[PDB]
């Protein structure tokens, strides 16, 4: 199926406490593979997945030049945007940037992305045409004119349609053993009386990869979506994910309810009953 | 791989 | 504009008393990124706790996983204590082995 690669950058001002905190992370699909931390010793882009470890110094040197240049650009931008918004020097603010590309099962480019935030809200974004920008507010309009004059979109598009997809294909091949696996969920049910007349049924999915999954409850074959408590899909810490779904049922009627689990790893959707 | 030319001042 | 964390506390594997495992506290949906996350054993902060590198979702909210190796027992209560600007006092979320 399809795959993604994304870079996420966070810069946070800390007035009177030195230079802003800068953190970079890179992912392929749901697997993190690199990091940079302005506050760490090494001052290099570092590996965080085993399959990237094999890249040589020519890679790590260019990646370090890149993340350093991003961190310096973002540090100056924190000053600029404080100015655009007429904010005092005393408060802490945050720039976030995401960019990356999606590829289809044939490895071909599907979509590219570049979007930036200020204090957790949209600031400026590259449109799907990879040619024009959408500015969230008047500050971002100032940035937009600047970026239109510097032909910023053409540079981003060049990366998104080229290097981004090329290296995504390289990683999918070199980390094939983990990136291209499907680990189907391991499923079970739990059951807890709440009173004499109600009980909880909880349907578990564990140990699955990728993160995308669907868990649904039915009663006599009918969807119970609005009566289902879900938790957000969460990391197990070993590179797999977890989720559960629960319903409250009349004691004695458990057998009318079925849990349905759909995942890429499964030959067939699973059905569970108590 | 990340982008070498993309950063431009806001 | 600030956003308060969602918190889930859970084990990597279903808990079995006496069998080694990992205790996870997963914090997400928050802004700003400055946060403290402590795992407590019978009210006592565990010294050695690691976390994932800071990242964020498409809605720009941050997420982090804090974790530590542990062996559950019937005796021990575990909790996650989350300290964030959106909370006038730290929120303590008890571990439930079936959540």
């Amino acid at each position: 199926g399809s795959h993604s690669m994304r870079y996420f950058y966070t810069s946070v001002s800390r007035p009177g406490r030195g230079e802003p905190r800068f953190i970079a992370v890179g992912y392929v699909d749901d697997t993190q593979f690199v990091r940079f931390d302005s506050d760490a010793a090494s001052q290099r882009m570092e590996p965080r997945a085993p399959w990237i470890e094999q890249e040589g110094p020519e890679y790590w040197d260019q990646e370090t030049r890149n993340v350093k240049a991003q961190s310096q650009t973002d540090r100056v931008d924190l000053g600029t945007l404080r100015g655009y918004y007429n904010q005092s020097e005393d408060g802490s603010h945050t720039i976030q940037i995401m960019y990356g590309c999606d590829v289809g099962p044939d490895g071909r480019f599907l979509r590219g992305y570049r979007q930036d935030a200020y204090d957790g809200k949209d600031y400026i974004a590259l449109n799907e045409d990879l040619r024009s920008w959408t500015a969230a507010d008047m500050a971002a309009q100032i940035t937009k004119r600047k970026w239109e004059a510097a032909h910023a979109a053409e540079q981003q598009r060049a990366y998104l349609e080229g290097r981004c997809v090329e290296w995504l294909r390289r990683y999918l091949e070199n980390g094939k053993e983990t990136l291209q696996r499907t680990d189907p969920p391991k499923t079970h049910m739990t059951h807890h009386p709440i009173s004499d007349h109600e009980a909880t049924l909880r349907c578990w999915a564990l140990g699955f990869y990728p993160a995308e999954i669907t868990l649904t409850w039915q009663r006599d074959g009918e969807d119970q979506t609005q009566d289902t408590e879900l938790v957000e899909t969460r990391p197990a810490g070993d590179g797999t994910f977890q989720k559960w779904a629960a319903v409250v049922v009349p004691s004695g009627e458990e057998q009318r309810y079925t849990c349905h689990v759909q995942h890429e790893g499964l030959p067939k959707p699973l059905t569970l009953r108590w | 791989s990340s982008c070498s030319s993309c950063p431009l001042s806001k | 504009i600030q956003r308060t964390p969602k918190i889930q506390v859970y084990s990597r594997h279903p808990a079995e008393n006496g069998k080694s495992n990992f205790l996870n506290c997963y914090v997400s949906g928050f802004h700003p990124s400055d946060i403290e996350v402590d795992l407590l054993k019978n009210g006592e902060r565990i010294e050695k706790v690691e976390h994932s590198d800071l990242s964020f979702s498409k809605d720009w909210s941050f997420y982090l996983l804090y974790y530590t190796e542990f062996t559950p027992t019937e005796k021990d209560e575990y909790a996650c204590r989350v300290n964030h600007v959106t909370l006038s006092q730290p929120k303590i979320v008890k571990w439930d082995r079936d959540m």
